[PDB]
């Protein structure tokens, strides 16, 4: 279908990868809940762009050809008119990222994004290639562009009066693909019966509990109770992910965060039928609900195990929870919400 | 032995509604979802042999009884 509302299209994500999210949603039975997705992203995630882990804490741009990319020089980045300590704070944060893994590649764009970014006006203008724009970086650089034999389009850049054009550096993947913002998870939340397979073989050996006790025992019942009482406090517990939460989780040799096996099984799922359409993969870690400095972002993208999508308030956010939540779906919150008085529950919340 | 906050996040899966108890109806639709279809008498069964202090629904006490076990 595409995009099938004003949500889905404020959501900055590609309409592409959003039809697998519909589609991963209702084949897993779970609402699958999203931070909105910059716009200068939309693009490069579509024509398989990489996307950026928490092992990158690089500070992205938003302004000049480099928008979207994460900049190596950090002045060409978001922090543009910042100064010596951010400036400096910077350095580290690029480094830090080529220690491991990360290469630094030269900036080429499709034309496709070329277009794209002189029709938003971050690039106001060029000379068929001297780049003109009025962000406040360009009164402190020079830009310009050089078609290659590839069909792209090298970015390098000078210091106004300075002397020589260098390409612009930018961060990217081992595999040298560069990389742009990553598809946050806001929260998942899955449908109890999700866990039942799950509860059975922590509990029974992977049967009913009719089954077990038949194969176990021989012809009240307080044996039957005991094992009923088991697989309900089995299933919450994945449902809920209390033990996996304990641990970090890994991709390869990237840190994914905290996060329950059904958080990454739906991963695994998104980043599949990502690249069925052209990308790379988009959710690179666990959700918001484990993240141990929680954004107030403020308007949440939310797809249903329905199908249907739309944009929350945090007010109608907890209303969604609770109607839901009376549907059999599961929650959980980020452990930092009430000592801080922002809970998304109405109960006890006590012992 | 989990924690405080754990044995909280658990509570919320079974506790659908808003209250602090988990009711008869609360936990049949709880263990049918997790692949039990039960009778009344079973659910009650459930309850009962959780139900601690007698009021007819399991509070956030007892239900860490049920799960210290
Ligand atoms: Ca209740
Ligand atoms: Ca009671």
């Amino acid at each position: 279908a595409g995009y099938a509302n004003a949500a889905d299209r404020e959501s900055g994500i590609p309409a592409a990868v959003l039809d697998g999210i519909k589609a991963v949603a209702k084949e897993k039975n779970a609402t699958l809940m999203f931070r909105l997705v910059n716009p200068h992203s939309t693009s490069l995630i579509a024509e398989g762009v990489a996307t950026k882990g928490l092992g990158v804490h690089a500070k992205s741009s938003d302004w000049g050809l480099q928008a979207g990319y994460i900049p190596v020089n950090p002045n060409l980045s978001k922090l543009f008119g910042r100064a010596p300590e951010v400036i400096a704070r910077a350095d580290n944060d690029v480094n830090s990222s080529l220690a491991h893994g990360h290469t630094a590649v030269d900036l080429t764009l499709s034309k496709e994004r070329l277009d794209y970014l002189r029709q938003a006006g971050l690039v106001t203008g060029m000379a068929d290639g001297v780049v003109a724009s009025n962000h406040a970086g360009y009164e402190q650089f020079e830009f310009r562009v050089k078609e290659t034999s590839d069909g792209r389009y090298a970015v390098q850049y000078r210091r106004k009066g300075g002397d020589d054009f260098e390409a612009v550096k930018v961060i990217g993947n081992a595999a040298g693909i560069p990389l742009t913002a990553d598809i946050d998870m806001f929260a998942i939340m899955p449908h109890l019966s999700n866990f039942r397979d799950s509860a059975r073989s922590s509990v029974t050996s992977g049967d009913s509990v009719t089954d077990y006790l038949a194969r176990t025992r021989r012809a009240l019942d307080r044996e039957r109770i005991d094992l009923l009482w088991k697989i309900a406090r089995a299933g919450a517990r994945s449902a809920v992910g209390t033990e996996a939460r304990r641990q970090f989780r890994y991709d390869g040799d990237m840190n994914i965060g905290v996060i329950t096996d059904f958080e990454l099984e739906v991963r695994n799922a998104l980043n599949r039928r990502a690249h069925a359409v052209g990308a790379q993969d988009v959710v690179q870690h666990g959700t918001e609900q484990n993240n141990p400095f929680p954004e107030a972002d403020e308007k949440i993208f939310v797809v249903s195990a329905t199908g249907e999508s739309q944009m929350l308030t945090r007010g109608q956010l907890k209303e969604y929870i609770g109607q839901q939540r009376g549907e059999g779906y599961v929650f959980y919150e980020n452990r930092a919400y009430g000592v801080a008085g922002k809970s998304l529950f109405d109960d006890g919340l006590g012992a | 032995t989990d924690s405080e906050e754990e044995i909280r996040e658990a509570f919320r899966v079974f506790d659908k509604d808003g209250n602090g108890y988990i009711s008869a109806a609360e936990l049949r639709h709880v263990m049918t979802n997790l692949g039990e279809k039960l009778t009344d008498e079973e659910v009650d069964e459930m309850i009962r042999e959780a139900d601690i202090d007698g009021d007819g629904q399991v509070n956030y006490e007892e239900f860490v009884q049920m799960m210290t076990a």
